[PDB]
C-alpha cells in the first residue's frame, strides 16, 4: 500500500537523520577526547616534575638541619 | 513497518545518552582547565622554593 | 502454636505434590495438623501439613501450585503457626471447583466420569484446608488437572475457608 | 595498632599544656600529633566496617586540627567525615558537609565551596527530603560556579533547581531558570543539540497561565521540518497547547500516549503532563 | 653503567652502621643511595629486555625502601616490580601486587588499594585461572570503591563478581548481585539503560528455583511496550519461563536460536542458558 | 554362586546406560558373564556384566530404565549370583520388541529402516540377556527410544529369558 511505503520514507528519513544527529556529537565530542586529550599530556607532564621539585626541596631543608 | 518504528527510537535512545556523555565531556573541561593551570603554577612556586633551600644548604650544611 | 520461623523448600515427592499438603519433617510437626503461613502484613494461608523423611528440619515444602498461589519463595524465612477450625461451622458440605487440564501438552478430547472423581477427591482430599481461589492439581487416573475452588458452602452457610470431610460433596 | 589504643594515646596528647608538662614548650605539636593519631584510627575503624567510628574518628582529628590553627587540610578531614556518615549509620552527614563549606567559602575557596555545595543539596533532597533547603543551596551553588566561569555546572546546578522547583510548585520561578540556561546554552555551538529539552521543560511549566506563554516560547523556539531532534520538543508541544486551549482532555492524552513511543516520558515529564491534565480535566466537567 | 657493578656497590653500603662507621650520624640516606642504585640496575635490566632481573632488583630497592621511611615511593615501586615480572616471563608478579596493596591500605589509601586490587583479580582469572579468589578480590575491592561513594567503578566491579559467581555455580549470590547493582542503578537515570541487562543477568540465574523467582523477578520489572530497548531483556526471559515450566527443552533451545538473531548471545549467556537447558532436562528425566 | 551382597549405584555415563548392561568393577567381575539380581522370594531379574574403571567395588550400577523395570533404587541392598544360561534350550533366535520414542519432546516423523535397526541391534546388544516385559535404551543413530521386550524364542519355542547371539533375527 502506498499509505504504508510513503509512511516508511517519511518515517526511514526521520530515522537516518535522527542518527545524523547523533552522528553528529559522535564527530564534536571525539575531536574533544582528543582536544582535551592534550591537557592530560601536561598533566601526567608536570605531575611527575612537581614531585623531582618537591622531592629536592625535601631533601635540602633536611640536610639543611642535619 | 513494524521494524522500521522499532528501531526509530532505538536511535533515538542513544541520542539521549550522548546528550548525558556531552554533560561529561563539560565536567572535563572545568577539571582539566584550572587543574591543569593551578598543578602548572605549582612548579613554579616549587622551583623557587628548591632554590631558596639551596641557600639554607650553603649555610647550614 | 503461637508461632516459629521457617525456611521454604521444594516438594519431596509427586504425590505429596498432589495431595495440596505442605510437606514437613518429623521432627517439627505431624500429619494432620493446620497452619497459617505469614508471609506479609497482608497475606494469610491455610494449609494441611504431611511429614516426609527428605524434609529438613526447620523448613516446610510445598509444591508448584501452592507456590504459585501464597506467593512463597525458597530461601525466604516464612512465620507458620498451627491453626484450628470450627467443624461445627466451617465445616464443607457443597463446594464448587473449576477443572481445566494443568499441561496444555497433554490435552484429549476423552470423556471422564465426574461421578468417579468426586469420590476420589474425598478419598485423597478428605481433612484438609481449602480455601477460596486456591489453586492445586488433582491426580485423576494418574493425569493432572488444574482445580479451582469459586464457591464453599457448610452443612447453610457460605464460607472462606473450610475443611473438607467425609460426608462432603464436590462439583 | 589497635583502634582504641590510638584514641587513647590521643587523647593524653591533645591538651594545652601546662605545669610540669609544658615544661618549656609546646602547643601545635601536640595537638597535630594527636591529629594523626586519630587519623590512624579512622583508617582501621572503616576497615573493620565500623563507620560510625571511623567518621566520628575523623571529627575528632578534624576538630583538633582547627584547635591548632589549619582550616585547609581540615576542612578535607571534615569530608572525610562527611563521606564516612553518608555512606555509614548515623546522622553527622549533612553537619560535616556544613562544617566543611563553612572553611572552604571564608578561606577563599569556591571552586571547591560549590563541589559539596551540590553534594550537599543532594543529600538534603536524597535523604533528608528537604527540597526547600536543597535548592537554596542548588541556586547559591550554581551562583558560584557562575562566578568561575564554569558555565557547564552552573547549568548543572541549574537544571537541578528549576527541575525540582516545578515540584515545588515553583513552575514561572522554573521556566525564568529555563530561559537564562537556555540563553547561555545557545553561544556553544555543542549546546544547541541540548537547549531543546529547555524550552520543552519551560513550555511545560505553567504557572496557571491563561495567556500564550506557552503559545509564545514554543514560537522563540525556531525550528524546521528537517530536524529530527526538534520533533521531541516543540511539534509536541503545539499540539499539547491546542489540546489544552480547547479543553480537550482526549487530544492532550493521546497525545502523550503517541509521543510516549518515539521518546520514552521520565518521572519528571509525567508529574508535569499528569498536572496540566488536571488543569484542564479540572475545568472540563465543571 | 654496568648493572652487576651497582648491584654490588648497593649492598655493602644498605647495612645498618654502628661503631667507627656510624661516625657521628645515622645512615638514614646510605639506604636511600642504594635504593636509587638497585633501580638504575633494574633500570638497566629493562633495556636488556632481562625483565626478570629488573623485576628481582625492583624488589630489593622496594624493600629497602621500606627500612628508610617511604612507604608510599616504596609501595609504588612494588608495583614497578610487578610490572617487569607481569610482562616478564617469571610469576611474581602477584606477589609484589599483594604487597603493594598491602602499603596503600595500611597507609590509609583504599582509592588506590582497589585501583591494583581489580588489576590483582583480573590477573588471577584469565591468567592464574583463580575464579574463587579472583571473585574474593572482584568483591572487596568493589566494596572499596563503594566506600569511596563511586558507584560508577563499584558497578564495574560487581559486574565481574556475579558474572564469573554465575559461571561458577554462585547463582542466588549472582542475583542478590545484580539486585542491589540494579537498585543502586536506577537512582542515577544515565545507568537507567544498563538496568536492563541486569534484570535479564538476575532472572537467568537459578539456584534451582522451580518457582517463578524469575517470573516474579521480570514482573517486578519495569518495561512498558511504549520503550523499546527492554525488548531486549523480558521479552525473551517470558518465553523462556513458560519453556522451564513446561519442561520442554525445544521451545527454549528454540527461543534461545530466534533471539541469537535480534540479539548476539555473548559466551556468558551462551554458558548459562545451555546450563538452564540442563536444568530442564534434568527435570523431565526425574 | 555363593552370591555377595552389592548396593545399587547410577550408571557410570550414558553409553552403557543405553547398552542395558549391570555396569560392574573389573575388580569384581567380568565383561561377559551374567547374573541375577535378588530383591526378594518372588523377585529374580537376569542382567549382562559391562566393567567399567569408573565402577566402585562392592557395587553394580543401573541405568533408570533399568531400576523402573526391576524396582531397584540408589543405596538399597540386593543379592548378586553368578547365572549360566542354557544354550541349549535358551538361545534367542526371533524377539519381537515394541519400539517408540523415549522423549515425548524428540517425536518425528521421519522414516527409520527397521533392517538397519536389526543389524545394529545385534552387532551392539551381542551375547546379552533379555527378558520378557524387560525395558531399556536403544541408541539408533544418536536418537534415544525406549525398546519394550514383548515375546522371545528360541533357535518356535517361546521362553521367559534368553541369550541373544550373533545369528538372532529381530522384528
Amino acid at each position: 500500500a502506498l499509505s504504508e511505503i510513503e509512511t516508511r520514507h517519511s518515517e526511514i528519513i526521520k530515522l537516518e537523520n535522527s542518527i545524523r544527529e547523533l552522528h553528529d556529537m559522535f564527530m564534536d565530542m571525539a575531536m574533544l577526547v582528543e582536544s582535551q586529550g592534550e591537557m592530560i599530556d601536561r598533566i601526567e607532564y608536570n605531575v611527575e616534575h612537581a614531585v623531582d621539585y618537591v622531592e629536592r626541596a625535601v631533601s635540602d631543608t633536611k640536610k639543611a638541619v642535619k | 513497518n513494524r521494524r522500521l518504528q522499532q528501531t526509530q527510537a532505538q536511535v533515538d535512545e542513544v541520542v539521549d545518552i550522548m546528550r548525558v556523555n556531552v554533560d561529561k565531556v563539560l565536567e572535563r573541561d572545568q577539571k582539566l582547565s584550572e587543574l591543569d593551570d593551578r598543578a602548572d603554577a605549582l612548579q613554579a612556586g616549587a622551583s623557587q622554593f628548591e632554590t631558596s633551600a639551596a641557600k639554607l644548604k650553603r649555610k647550614y650544611w | 502454636m503461637a508461632g516459629r520461623s521457617m525456611q521454604a523448600a521444594r516438594c519431596p515427592t509427586d504425590e505429596l505434590s498432589l495431595s495440596n499438603c505442605a510437606v514437613v519433617s518429623e521432627k517439627d510437626y505431624q500429619s494432620g495438623q493446620h497452619v497459617i503461613v505469614r508471609t506479609s502484613p497482608n497475606h494469610k494461608y491455610i494449609f494441611t501439613l504431611r511429614t516426609h523423611p527428605s524434609v529438613v528440619p526447620g523448613s516446610v515444602a510445598f509444591s508448584l501450585p501452592q507456590r504459585k498461589w501464597a506467593g512463597l519463595s525458597i530461601g525466604q524465612e516464612i512465620e507458620v503457626a498451627l491453626y484450628s477450625f470450627d467443624k461445627a461451622k466451617q465445616c464443607i458440605g457443597t463446594m464448587t471447583i473449576e477443572i481445566d487440564f494443568l499441561q496444555k501438552k497433554n490435552i484429549d478430547s476423552n470423556p471422564y466420569d465426574t461421578d468417579k472423581m468426586a469420590a476420589e477427591f474425598i478419598q485423597q482430599f478428605n481433612n484438609q484446608a481449602f480455601s477460596v481461589g486456591q489453586q492445586l492439581v488433582f491426580s485423576f487416573n494418574d493425569k493432572l488437572f488444574g482445580l479451582l475452588v469459586k464457591d464453599i458452602e457448610a452443612m447453610r452457610q457460605k464460607i472462606e475457608v473450610g475443611l473438607v470431610v467425609g460426608n462432603s460433596q464436590v462439583a | 595498632a589497635e583502634a582504641m589504643a590510638l584514641l587513647a594515646e590521643a587523647e593524653r596528647k591533645v591538651k594545652n599544656s601546662q605545669s610540669f608538662f609544658s615544661g618549656l614548650f609546646g602547643g601545635s605539636s601536640k595537638i597535630e600529633e594527636a591529629c594523626e593519631i586519630y587519623a590512624r584510627a579512622a583508617n582501621m575503624f572503616k576497615m573493620a566496617k565500623n563507620w560510625s567510628a571511623a567518621g566520628n574518628a575523623f571529627c575528632q582529628a578534624a576538630q583538633l586540627h582547627l584547635q591548632l590553627q589549619s582550616k585547609h587540610d581540615a576542612a578535607t578531614c571534615f569530608v572525610d567525615a562527611g563521606n564516612a556518615f553518608k555512606k555509614a549509620d548515623p546522622q553527622e552527614a549533612i553537619n560535616c558537609l556544613m562544617r566543611a563549606i563553612e572553611i572552604y567559602t571564608d578561606m577563599g575557596r569556591f571552586t571547591i565551596a560549590a563541589k559539596h555545595h551540590i553534594s550537599i543539596a543532594e543529600i538534603y533532597e536524597t535523604e533528608l527530603v528537604d527540597v526547600e533547603k536543597a535548592i537554596a543551596h542548588y541556586e547559591q551553588s550554581a551562583d558560584y560556579y557562575k562566578g568561575e566561569e564554569s558555565n557547564s555546572s552552573a547549568n548543572k546546578c541549574l537544571l537541578k533547581v528549576a527541575g525540582y522547583a516545578a515540584q515545588l510548585e515553583q513552575y514561572q520561578k522554573a521556566i525564568d531558570i529555563y530561559e537564562q540556561v537556555g540563553t547561555s546554552a545557545m553561544d556553544s555551538p555543542l549546546l544547541k543539540y541540548s537547549a531543546k529539552d529547555y524550552f520543552f521543560k519551560a513550555a511545560l511549566c505553567h504557572f496557571c497561565i491563561d495567556m500564550l506563554n506557552a503559545k509564545l516560547a514554543v514560537q522563540k523556539y525556531e525550528e524546521l521540518f528537517p530536524a529530527f531532534s526538534d520533533s521531541r520538543e516543540c511539534k509536541l508541544m503545539k499540539k499539547l497547547l491546542e489540546a489544552h486551549e480547547e479543553q480537550n482532555v482526549d487530544s492532550y492524552t493521546e497525545s502523550v500516549k503517541e509521543y510516549d513511543s518515539i521518546s520514552r516520558l521520565d518521572q519528571w515529564l509525567t508529574t508535569m503532563l499528569l498536572r496540566i491534565k488536571k488543569t484542564i480535566q479540572g475545568d472540563e466537567e465543571d
